[PDB]
RNA sequence: GACACUAAGUUCGGCAUCAAUAUGGUGACCUCCCGGGAGCGGGGGACCACCAGGUUGCCUAAGGAGGGGUGAACCGGCCCAGGUCGGAAACGGAGCAGGUCAAAACUCCCGUGCUGAUCAGUAGUGUC
RNA sequence: CUGCAAAGUACCCUCAGAAGGGAGGCGAAAUAGAGCACAGCGAUAGUCGGGUGAGAACCCCGACGGCCUAAUGGAUAAGGGUUCCUCAGCACUGCUGAUCAGCUGAGGGUUAGCCGGUCCUAAGUCAUACCGCAACUCGACUAUGACGAAAUGGGAAACGGGUUAAUAUUCCCGUGCCACGGGGUCGAUCACGCUGGGCAUCGCCCAGUCGAACCGUCCAACUCCGUGGAAGCCGUAAUGGCAGGAAGCGGACGAACGGCGGCAUAGGGAAACGUGAUUC
């Protein structure tokens, strides 16, 4: 959603890895709160995974 | 409150003798309603170990209970002497 | 207070964060002055926030984003002010309330001679502001409120002849705790400050304390380190918190005195001194200041409970009703809100966030209006069916209330809703028992049984623990 | 148990015009 | 300066005490504000409605039952605004008479 | 891809396990098998993992208790999250 | 000596206890006025109930204007918080809860009339 | 086949009850309101008070009375598979009842270098090759490889204490360890001492008196060496042994899940926190 297919290839490969990461880190904060209480907002722990998929798809794509 | 002879006991040997026991108890409950119409029927557990003493098929010709009555609603509490 | 929400907005993703920070600092930071606008301050603590930062991390084990709060929190404290105590008394107290004109200074005394009269002083309250005439009256009627005795120090030709009369009305009205009010006067009034001096140099005050209005600017610097110089002033007031002022000013004082910050004045009634500390506006400032409350909850609960003083009344006896007792609970839980009402509804309500008082003036309604019932209908195990089969009893409660037919309705429909939490398992009837032999008494039973041996910081602990009336439900839920 | 019954109280008073 | 005209005054199911100021013999069945501002104004009286004033006397609280009327006797300079009318007593009856004759209630 | 480490376990026992044996409990991934929960672990915290005992379940998931070194000292690595 | 009869003593029970009047009250209800912008202020008649102590009927075997109680969700009277209503206000009204009571009602205990039974066996008289 | 539309039933009475019922409300229609025009057995077992509860013969507490002793006790294999623990329940299930449950619902719970698997190989099995067969998912031999033991075959290494509602040689504390006929303990009994319990005219009756793995050390039997020199002696429960050298004496090798010391001012226990012996 709030991350498009367009803007993942818009990035550089660097971008990419930079954004993982970044991705990455929210799910891991969201698994978080995760265990010990859930402030949340399911729509988006379920974004950050397909958000994840969609940028290592085009990483294989692109050829990193 | 008094003291009264239970007999109901004899009556006790109309039913088969390895049963002897609970039919006292049963008799015993019976007694102390009847006489003594303002009297539940709690039995204070020295009164069943007396009918068990000599195990559930032979249980005594009589018994002697101490019983209380308290007025207003029947209540009874029995115990042995 | 709409950066109050920079708080939640903010908390939300963690897929981005610094500029998240300097942002809302800087957003933060506008909301307020900010630097160099109305002094020079902020820069300062604008300062100290990075300092922090390029020198410590949050323990690990915790989300980062969180962590910069304490810190935020804690730099607004600072900035405000940061507490704990509480004064230190003796046999024998003299105190004097100095500061600018209008910060609050005889309406404090009032509040402290109420405040330490409960803990058991023999308080005396000085009305010296003589310049105003108006203010003698003043003070003698906030002490008539209070039941603290006023003298009317007027004879001002010496000082000398206050500490006179002073002392001889101490002596034969046993006091412990005088309490001076001195007028308002300008930090840099010369013929004034010259006699604020002259007056301690004779009375011989043990503490000095400056009401600092929460509302003042950039001055309260200026003037903190005058009357500090002039005076020797030990200890602050900070007064109208229950307004929306940030309260920067406490820091401003704190920071060129060294001299910690008793008491908070939050509203106009006499009782309305607490206390908090900085705690309260770090909490402010944050959504938690309805966590924060609920200090206000256990603060200002034990308060029901001991020896019944209550008048009774309260939830106590009238905790029969319970639902009389749950109607001054939502009365003192009106009163007023330490946090947000789960509540369990929305429906219209209209923004229905808040009104205090607004809501406790409900809570007296259906309470005057319960007033019109009789012992078989308040004593009676569904107080509501009693109505359902004498409908005409539902008429007179209405006519003596000065209510309509509807209204009785709707607090017999309330009640009914109220009774079943309550009821929420078992309801009305283990609540009350538990209730009518436990509740406070239910609590207090819990409280004679598992205090004895707590210091009064610990029973108001188990105090706020009880409260709970589901804790049993968490201690049930737990195992 | 302070939570709903004080919250229901609330939310009734509200609702209530 | 107008007069007050509380249908308490032309109740015949009330006593003295409860504000009935009128003979039964004379009193109406259950007026209301409304109908005897209706009569007064048919007859060249001066009068408005004070729909939702309450009779002190008046222990109920619903609509039939509360309002009040106001009607103009005298004029500013001191003459009566209809010579048949002097006292309040003469609207009170007038009207008394007048309502039980109001289509509404001979329907 | 599947990532190793799904989220602390947080339970009494798991308390009991943190403070007086100093460990820490994770859910995950049965097969992460147990080296790579020992890596995995060490890579997010930024600790020396001294051992890992693994469970399946009934959950549908995999328990791991994975217990720290002495100077990791575990309460203060799960008080951060 | 032993019995009787009248007077009479003790005790626990039973049954039963008017009528019509004056004066002063309290209450309720009705009916006329004056004043007033409301809540009302002011004044005259009538009826009913009850109370205080006061008569008398020509009244019954007795019948005292005795002493408590309760007062009911409201549905007797007073005082009425709050709230309500009228009022800009001052105030005033209706009035629940609460309190209360010479005076709604309902009830006990007194006394007073007969009256079973009980106990005493004294006072007199009479008999054998 | 809910209904055009959730308008999917507010409020009140009843009930242990968010159940159900009554009344009522919605809609053209609710008979459109939710899968919607019981003794028999070598085990005869309870009784009296009390607790909880709307309700108690059988759910829990106490007392009294009993049942089981190679098992109705303790630990486990297979097999079952969550039946385990907690909380809330009772329409189902329970040979009656149930507030109880192995039932219904929701949560929670199984932690290892030194326990076991895993590794080895057993009867034997499979795979590939070869060959056969019309042919194969078929078939015997021969090769090679692999499989084949969780109480109960072989086998590197762990003990003691503590802790949870539920795990524990796994977690925690401390300490240890590995790899890269005869001998005799438990138990049982006897004797006497100490701790505390029971009974009460006797002086007796009961329970306890503890403490591992591991580390170290010690030995019997068997075998053997030296010495010695038996021509009838040595020895056993019994058979037996000897000049191809018997006994005796002195040695070498050499056992326990055993003794002894440590492990323990570890752990455990309310306390005492033993000592010897017999049968083993």
């Amino acid at each position: 959603g709030k991350v498009k297919a367009g803007e993942l290839w818009n990035k550089s490969k660097d971008d990419l890895t930079k954004q993982l990461a970044e991705l990455k880190t929210e799910l891991g904060q969201l698994r978080i709160q995760k265990v010990a209480s859930s402030g949340s907002k399911l729509n988006r722990i379920h974004d950050i995974r397909k958000s994840i998929a969609r940028v290592l798809t085009v990483i294989n794509a692109k050829q990193r | 409150t008094r003291e009264y002879t239970v007999n109901l006991h004899k009556r006790l040997h109309g039913c088969t003798f390895k049963k002897k026991a609970p039919n006292a108890i049963k008799e015993i409950r019976k007694f102390a309603q009847k006489a003594m119409g303002t009297n539940d029927v709690r039995i204070d557990v020295k009164l069943n170990k007396h009918i068990w003493s000599s195990g559930i098929r032979s249980v005594p010709r009589r018994v002697r209970v101490r019983i209380a009555r308290k007025r207003n609603d029947e209540e009874d509490a029995k115990e042995e002497l | 207070r709409k950066i109050t929400s920079a708080l939640r907005s903010l908390s939300n993703a963690t897929i981005i964060n610094e500029e998240v920070l300097n942002a809302m600092l800087k957003e933060v930071c506008t909301a307020l002055l900010e630097a160099d606008v109305n002094i020079k301050l902020v820069k300062q603590l604008r300062e100290n926030v990075k300092s922090a930062i390029d020198l410590e991390e949050m323990a690990s084990g915790l989300n980062k984003r969180k962590m910069i709060q304490h810190a935020v929190f804690k730099e607004l404290v600072k900035l405000v002010d940061p507490g704990v105590k509480a004064w230190t008394p003796t046999k024998g107290n003299v105190i004097m309330f100095v500061g600018l004109q209008g910060s609050g200074k005889t309406t404090t005394c009032s509040k402290l001679a109420y405040y330490y009269q409960r803990k058991g002083w023999k308080t005396c309250l000085i009305c010296a502001d003589t310049f105003r005439a108006g203010a003698f009256d003043q003070l003698k009627q906030n002490a008539t409120k209070a039941r603290i005795p006023f003298y009317g120090s007027y004879t001002e030709m010496d000082p000398v002849i206050i500490a006179s009369e002073g002392v001889e009305k101490f002596k034969n009205e046993n006091f412990e705790i005088i309490i001076v009010d001195t007028s308002g006067r300008h930090k840099q009034e010369d013929s004034l400050f010259e006699e604020m001096l002259q007056v301690a140099n004779a009375i011989q005050p043990d503490n000095i304390v400056y009401v600092m209005d929460a509302s003042i600017g950039q001055a309260c610097e200026a003037q903190a380190k005058a009357f500090k110089d002039k005076v020797d002033v030990a200890s602050v007031i900070v007064t109208k918190l229950d307004g929306h002022a940030k309260g920067g000013g406490a820091l401003s004082a704190v920071a060129a005195t060294k001299s910690p910050i008793i008491f908070i004045g939050t509203g106009e009634h006499i009782d309305d001194f607490e206390p908090f500390k900085t705690q309260p506006f770090i909490s402010k400032l944050l959504g938690m200041g309805d966590i924060e409350g609920l200090i206000d909850k256990v603060n200002e609960l034990k308060l029901d409970d001991n020896e019944a003083l209550i008048e009774k009344l309260k939830h106590g006896q009238f905790t029969l009703r319970d639902m009389y007792e749950q109607f001054q609970n939502i009365m003192k839980m009106g009163p007023f809100s330490q946090i947000l009402g789960m509540i369990p509804g929305f429906g219209t309500d209209f923004m229905s966030k808040g009104n205090e008082q607004e809501s406790m003036a409900r809570l007296k309604k259906l309470m005057t209006i319960m007033d019109s019932m009789n012992d078989q209908e308040l004593d009676s195990t569904d107080g509501a069916k009693v109505f359902s089969k004498q409908p005409g009893r539902i008429q007179r409660v209405a006519r003596g209330s000065g209510v309509s037919t509807r209204d009785v309705q709707e607090l017999l429909t309330q009640y009914t809703k109220f009774a079943q939490m309550v009821k929420k398992m078992g309801g009305i009837k283990g609540l009350f028992k538990g209730g009518d032999m436990s509740k406070n008494v239910s609590q207090s039973q819990m409280a004679k049984l598992n205090q004895q041996m707590a210091k009064m910081m610990d029973p108001r602990v188990l105090h706020h623990m009880g409260g709970m009336a589901g804790l049993q439900s968490m201690m049930r839920q737990f195992q | 148990l302070g939570f709903p019954i004080n919250f229901l109280t609330l939310y009734v008073t509200v609702q209530h015009k | 300066r107008f007069i007050c005209i509380y249908p308490a005054y032309l109740n015949n199911k009330k006593t003295i005490a409860e504000g009935r100021r009128i003979p039964i013999s004379k009193a109406v069945e259950n007026p209301t504000a409304t109908e005897i501002q209706d009569v007064c104004s048919a007859v060249g009286l001066n009068v408005f409605l004070e729909k939702n004033k309450m009779y002190s006397r008046e222990w109920n609280r619903d609509v039939q039952y509360r309002g009040r009327v106001r009607v103009q006797l005298k004029q500013e300079d001191g003459s009566l605004c209809l010579v048949q009318f002097p006292s309040r007593k003469s609207v009170m009856l007038y009207a008394a008479e007048m309502i039980p004759k109001l289509k509404t209630r001979t329907q | 891809q599947y990532q190793i480490l799904k989220y602390p376990l947080t339970t009494e026992s798991a308390m009991k396990k943190i403070e007086d044996n100093n460990t820490l409990v994770f859910i995950v991934d049965l097969k992460a098998d147990k080296k790579k929960i020992k890596a995995a672990v060490k890579k997010m915290y930024d600790i020396q993992a001294k051992k890992v005992n693994t469970l399946i379940r009934p959950d549908g998931k995999k328990k791991a208790y994975v217990k720290l070194t002495p100077d990791y000292d575990a309460l203060d690595v799960a008080n951060k999250i």
